[PDB]
């Protein structure tokens, strides 16, 4: 209804649009330049690039675990790589759209925050805050139980065992050998602290966007 | 509001719970 409201929605839609554009660039295993984004995604909002690209970069990092890192400063060329140097992204078999690295990092970070292991109850507690629920197929992440107890176990990122001496049965999660080799408790906890402490980028109003121009 | 916006806000909440 309002002009400033339709402008914020236009910028918010570009973040969505640029985020999916960068995701397509990652799956295609290609580089991306600033000029490519200015021409193919935000042609009519070029001077808002820092805000749009910043919001889209952070969303790829938090949701899918992809880093958008500048390769060459003078060329404004960026590469798309998994966070924390993990060699897994879940783009395999029939899952060829959405990387699962982001959720794995959130699970790995939940376990490291708890110490040597996290029980099943508090893994489901943490996931429930993101709308992820046992036995329910999330639109992006998929079904989590299979991800936790089959995929990531067989990939050796996680261990899923019963608590020693339980009555009745009780399960917990641990870092598998691959997680310990590719990253560490310290690097993952630091990543969580950096993500959570990043100052949010504000959408510029029409007036502030006019000062940019 | 948007489906993508909610996905960002929910991931944000996941990182806040771990950090706490």
């Amino acid at each position: 209804a309002d002009a400033e409201s339709l402008f914020r929605e236009a910028l918010s839609n570009k973040v969505d649009e640029l985020a999916h554009f960068l995701l397509r660039k990652y799956r295609a295993k290609e580089l991306v330049t600033k000029a490519e984004m200015l021409e193919r995604v935000i042609k009519n909002y070029k001077r808002c690039f820092p805000v749009i690209f910043g919001k889209a970069s952070e969303s790829l990092k938090m949701i899918f675990g992809i880093d958008v890192k500048e390769v060459d400063p003078t060329s404004n060329t960026y590469t798309l790589v998994t966070c924390l140097g993990l060699s897994y992204d879940g783009l395999l078999g029939n899952n060829q759209i959405f990387p699962k690295t982001g959720l794995l990092i959130i699970v790995l970070g939940t376990i490291a925050m708890e110490g040597d292991s996290a029980s099943e109850e508090e893994i489901w507690e943490e996931l429930g805050v993101m709308g992820v629920y046992d036995g329910r197929e999330h639109t992006v992440y998929g079904e989590p139980r299979k991800l936790l107890t089959q995929d990531w176990v067989q990939e050796n990122y996680l261990e899923y065992r019963q608590v020693p001496g339980s009555n009745p049965a009780r399960y917990e999660f641990l870092w598998g050998p691959r997680a310990l080799a590719e990253t560490s408790y310290v690097k993952v906890l630091e990543h969580v602290v950096r993500v959570n402490a990043r100052v949010r980028i504000a959408y510029p109003s029409l007036r502030e966007a006019a000062l940019l121009e | 509001k948007s489906e993508f916006q909610l996905l960002v806000d929910q991931a944000r909440k996941g990182y806040k719970k771990i950090a706490g």
